[PDB]
């Protein structure tokens, strides 16, 4: 696709795809291993209203 | 509404010229194209 | 291949469905609308309530979780649908809006918008202010509350490759209760090119307010249409001077005379002063004394009846309207369908 | 009608009804004819049979009123009679001639400063078509579950009456008129 | 005796389908109004004394 | 229901009369159904708990509850200062044993 | 604009003699209404004779109410067996410019925005009559804008007087006056409504404090040579300091949560300021000359580039 | 002209316009032409119509200006040497004051909202 | 379309009817607690 925004002239480029789980059943795992740093400090923030 | 690449091939070919928008109520399918419209393709 | 302008914005799907409204619809952008209850807070006619549109607005955002995002026209007609003439095709665009867009209780939302815009006005931000273009759909790709939405913002709608090449191009869709034209209601019935506009109606009375938008096709020019939209509205423009003007409180009986400028400037008895002598309490305080009240007037500003802005044209010898349903799912529409559209936006006008 | 008309009035209008600038000269005689009418008010309801008196909206309104003090006979009352203070029940009479009374079936709309009128849920009688105060030649008269009264001339010019601070009906003469003409709710 | 109105008369275009805030004017006939007579209520002849 | 008992521990109704009733304390400040708290953008964490619509939504599958909870949207953020209920943008891939 | 520009027709019949078509060939460029956007017209369209109402002939003021209700096109060629015109709405060619040619007695200079009025100039009113077809082609006169706000100004005040000198115009020095002729009463109440209407929405409540400053101008135009020459030596509100003493009303209704002043004034440029385009029209053309001067003389081409 | 507020809020997002000592003096000629043309403009529709502020507020200043809208019902002073000077004043200012817009942005490849600083894209009407 | 004059139903619009100074002293306005009727 060609347009052109700015002096300079956008060449986006698209492709279209698909996706078929040829699976009956389960056939794939995730499995947590480590932990790494919390995100959140375990701290006290007492909510208001 | 019909498919356009069967009739790029036809069958067998009319003769006789007539206006078909007078006799409309016997057809399920009715379009009228004026030079060409979007939708042919 | 001709040219035209594209978009592409990022946008909450809050209150527009590409899903559901496919390729070919208007678009309606908002401003943040946390300037909303201070416009509100400040241009207000004296003796209203300022502070019931942060209550209406709020309700609406209280309400879709059971940022400035934008509004298809479709959700915006049937929000004032229950104000139109063809009340049988009214009750189909609100028939399919709670029926194809993706959420839950829509039913919450356009008692509520609609509720909004029935304090829009009271709180006196127009919503043409708040209101603006935007482009017409040629692609879109959807997510969970969000969508990329790819428009045109000048143009002709005819041109812009769609993505699919199995249908290439587009139409631009309207529904049947606002496409109003000019033509036929009129008289003029010739050969020529015609314009789009779109046009809000106000009618403002005591927590009695409403909103008419259309898509008017004419072949009048701006600089011609402010009678058009007084011909047809004129109890409007009546009712807007006469039940708009409440509770300003006005200073009765008169306590104005008339103005003498013209009674003293042709007699030489008449006491003067220089430059040198104004404001001076010993020149001044022998002249005559002046008090206008305006308290209570109609201003212009509380005799508003409708708000125009340019859309587009149709370019050939005569306008190819036509009139078709197409199937949203399972709800079919009263559509017209408007072909080879070009787009050229213009500012708003008020017709106070 | 006295305690309402006792000090000189301006009889503004209660309800909407545009006008035209010929129909400035049919209510320039409704001024003319406005005394005259009033006194064949309480002539032609003095003028009914006491048999036939308890078919209009006034001793229906009575009626519906000292049974709070059950639903009166025949159910000429709405379903809605008893919910809020604005559905009234009409009366019609005749402005020109002789004036009568104009009503099959006492007539109950509902309204709302100004207000406007609207009819309501439900062989054929002319005067049921119009509003109160909508035409010439209906002379409007109309009360309350509250026993307040209005009488609406042509054009809706109007004045509210207060009828209950006037009655003086006591308790057994009451009680005796209530369960010969009303019904007891089941 | 003529109703006091502040508003002497105005000129409405209506087009058919746009009625809006709908409200009802006041019916006259099409008889001339000396033919609309003051209204008459005879007294009986006899008094109900 | 209160005439029943307990799944968890079947010897009690409840274990909180203030939380677990309907139309309890605990309902009339973290349900999104009666709408207390949210115009804060602050994340009560007891949301998904106590609110009755959301549970009742959910269908009962087991083959597909358990794939569903691997990439749940989490309902907090980590771009946000304190900790912020999401913004309708963003989505997490979260996993909720919750 | 369209992809490819818009160019009208406008047909020309067969018997014309050619010492009538050698005369329209001064008609490069020119100024033409047309009613519609068709492309192909007649010039049965074109003419006065097509402009004439029902029994009434018009004057020079209500010739202008008709205009706004057509459309401004432009000459870009007469070829031999048509006309070929642009109109000034839709678009103006490829390039956006468009050939034009003088018919005032005014120069124009670069930047100005041109709007067109009727030859109301005496020793003007020239006009190529057809005497093959009857025809009367009326070309209106291009002028700079803001001798085109005084012209309507000056013709709009000569017909309240009527009712009930002005004829003197000024531009780099050059006398030049108009014609004075009886005027029907229909196009000047079309006027005065459109003025009245147009002015009373500019009173706002916020215009009771400004009305209080009318004595500090006339003292601070002692003081600053700016300020006499703003008044006017012809002016009103000279004579309003020497009568009348104006003050403020004393309190508001809700004074706090509101800018009197500031509604005032988005309402007053909103209607007064809008005023130059509700008498005459739109002001859509105007100059930009690239290469050639910058004064164009009267008779000679002058590109034009568009303009609101 | 409160001599003889600056709050904005765009976007949700608060701008402050006062920071004044020079910028009171540099814009004084915006100020002495905005007063006057009302002024002008004001009393002479006030001569002409001697009657505007006299009438009751809302009884009869309503009659007045309904027949205003409506189509179909139809020594000296310096008075008809005003209307034509002030049209032209008041002609002039109508162009310097209204802001005629050239550009609009249509954002592509990129931020929705364009900040302070950025490189916006732009087109004019076609 | 149609055209019509049209005045508007404002409620400042009252009316002004004249009484004769002995309407009120009528027999029916003024009726005693038995009559004959």
């Amino acid at each position: 696709a060609r347009h052109e925004t700015g002096g300079g002239v956008n060449f986006t480029l698209t492709q279209p795809r698909g996706n078929v789980d040829l699976g009956v059943g389960y056939t794939a795992v995730v499995a947590t291993a480590t932990v790494r740093n919390p995100v959140t400090d375990m701290g006290n923030l007492p909510q208001n209203f | 509404g019909y498919r356009y690449a069967a009739a790029m091939v036809p069958t067998g070919s009319l003769l006789s010229t007539i206006e078909v928008a007078s006799h409309r109520r016997l057809f399920d399918f009715f379009s009228r194209v004026r030079s060409d419209a979007n939708s042919l393709y | 291949s001709p040219r035209h302008h594209l978009t592409r914005q990022v946008i909450l799907t809050d209150l527009c469905q590409p899903n559901a409204d496919r390729a070919g619809t208007l678009l309606l952008a908002l401003r943040h609308p946390a300037d909303l209850p201070h416009l509100a807070h400040q241009r207000a006619p004296p003796g209203r309530q300022t502070e019931r549109l942060g209550e209406a607005w709020g309700q609406l955002m209280e309400a879709t979780a059971l940022r400035a995002g934008l509004v298809s026209f479709n959700f915006l007609v049937a929000a004032c649908a229950a104000s139109y003439d063809a009340r049988d095709a009214a009750d189909a665009v609100r028939a399919h809006v709670t029926a194809n867009y993706r959420g839950t209780r829509v039913g919450a939302r356009l008692d509520r918008f609609s509720e909004c815009l029935r304090a829009m006005v009271h709180t006196h931000v127009f919503p043409h202010e708040v209101m603006r273009f935007f482009g017409g759909l040629v692609s879109w790709v959807t997510q969970d509350e969000l969508a990329s939405v790819t428009a045109v913002c000048a143009g002709p709608q005819e041109a812009a490759h769609t993505g699919h090449p199995g249908r290439p191009r587009s139409a631009v869709i309207l529904p049947a209760c606002a496409f109003v034209d000019l033509d036929a209601e009129l008289g003029l019935g010739g050969p020529g090119a015609a314009f789009l506009y779109l046009v809000f109606t106000y009618r403002q009375r005591r927590d009695q307010e409403l909103c008419c938008v259309y898509v008017i096709k004419s072949q009048l020019p701006p600089r011609g249409l402010e009678p058009a939209l007084e011909r047809l509205f004129g109890r409007l423009r009546i009712t807007n001077t006469i039940h708009g003007t409440e509770d300003m409180t006005p200073p009765a009986p008169n306590r104005n005379p008339d103005f003498p400028l013209a009674g003293l400037a042709a007699n030489p008895q008449t006491p003067r002063c220089s430059a040198g002598q104004v404001t001076n309490p010993q020149f001044a305080d022998r002249l005559y004394r002046w008090q206008p009240d305006l308290r209570g007037r109609p201003t212009a500003r509380t005799c508003t009846y409708a708000a125009f802005a340019e859309l587009g044209m149709m370019p050939e010898d005569s306008p190819r309207c036509l009139h078709r349903t197409e199937r949203f799912g399972a709800v079919s529409v009263p559509v017209v369908i408007l072909e080879g559209v070009v787009w050229r936006p213009g500012e708003w006008r008020a017709c106070a | 009608i006295r305690a309402a008309l006792q000090g000189g009035p301006r009889i503004s209008q209660r309800l909407r009804y545009d006008f035209g600038p010929d129909q400035r000269a049919w209510l320039g005689e409704v001024t003319r004819r406005f005394p005259i009418l009033l006194e064949n008010l309480m002539r032609a309801v003095e003028g009914t049979a006491p048999d036939a008196f308890f078919h209009t909206a006034y001793a229906l309104a009575v009626l519906a009123h000292l049974g709070g003090r059950v639903v009166p006979l025949g159910d000429d009352l709405p379903a809605r009679f008893a919910d809020s203070d604005g559905h009234y029940v009409f009366d019609y009479y005749s402005t020109s001639g002789d004036t009568l009374r104009l009503n099959n079936r006492p007539i109950a709309v509902a309204m709302d400063e100004q207000s406007k009128c609207r009819f309501m849920e439900a062989p054929r009688r002319v005067c049921e078509q119009y509003l109160p105060g909508e035409s010439y030649a209906y002379l409007c008269l109309g009360f309350n579950r509250r026993l307040c009264g209005i009488v609406v001339f042509p054009g809706g010019f109007a004045f509210t009456i207060n009828i209950a601070a006037y009655l003086s009906l006591s308790d057994p003469v009451a009680r005796a008129a209530v369960l010969r003409f009303c019904r007891k709710v089941s | 005796m003529d109703p006091y109105c502040p508003f002497d008369a105005l000129d409405v275009w209506e087009h058919r389908r746009f009625i809006v805030a709908d409200s009802r004017n006041f019916i006259t006939p099409e008889f001339p109004r000396d033919f609309w007579m003051s209204p008459v209520f005879n007294l009986p002849r006899e008094t109900a004394a | 229901d209160h005439g029943q008992s307990d799944p968890s521990r079947a010897f009690a109704a409840t274990a909180n009369p203030w939380a677990s009733q309907r139309f309890s304390y605990g309902d009339l400040l973290y349900n999104g159904a009666y709408h207390l708290n949210g115009a804060s953008p602050v994340l009560s964490p007891c949301f998904k708990f106590f609110t009755s619509a959301d549970i009742a939504a959910k269908h009962r599958c087991l083959e597909r509850l358990i794939v569903e909870t691997g990439s749940a949207v989490s309902t907090a953020t980590a771009a946000s200062d304190v900790q912020f209920k999401r913004p309708p943008g963003c989505r997490e891939l979260v996993e909720d044993p919750c | 604009m369209l992809a490819d520009g818009f160019e009208t027709d406008i047909a020309i019949p067969s018997g014309i003699s050619r010492p009538d078509a050698a005369a329209l060939q001064r008609c490069e460029g020119r100024v033409v209404f047309l009613p519609t956007i068709r492309r192909q017209l007649t010039l049965a369209d074109v003419a006065h004779e097509s402009f004439v109402s029902g029994g009434v002939s018009p004057d020079t003021l209500g010739l202008l109410l008709a205009y706004r209700r057509r459309f401004p096109a432009v000459i870009t060629r007469v070829l031999p067996t048509r006309i070929v015109a642009c109109p000034l709405d839709v678009g103006l060619t490829h390039a956006g410019t468009v050939n034009l040619r003088n018919t005032s007695p005014v120069d124009l200079c670069n930047g100005d925005p041109i709007s067109l009025v009727p030859p109301v100039f005496e020793g003007q009113a020239t006009d190529v009559r057809l005497d093959s077809l009857d025809l009367t082609l009326r070309f209106p006169v291009p002028l700079p804008s803001p001798l085109a706000r005084e012209i309507v100004a000056r013709l709009v005040a000569r017909g309240i007087r009527d009712l009930n000198d002005l004829n003197v115009l000024y531009y780099n020095g050059s006398r030049l006056s108009l014609l004075a002729d009886v005027q029907q009463l229909g196009p000047v109440n079309a006027e005065l409504r459109s003025l009245v209407l147009n002015m009373v929405y500019s009173i706002t409540e916020g215009t009771t404090i400004i009305l209080t400053l009318i004595p500090r101008l006339f003292a601070l135009s002692a003081q600053d040579g700016y300020v006499n020459a703003l008044l006017q030596m012809q002016s009103v509100t000279r004579e309003a300091a020497q009568l009348i003493h104006p003050e403020a009303p004393a309190l508001m209704q809700d004074g706090e949560r509101r800018l009197p002043l500031y509604e005032a004034l988005v309402a007053w440029l909103t209607h007064a300021g809008q005023l130059g385009d509700t008498l005459a029209l739109a002001p859509v053309v105007r100059v930009c000359t690239f290469d050639g001067a910058a004064v164009v003389r009267s008779g000679d081409m002058a590109p034009v580039i568009r303009y609101p």
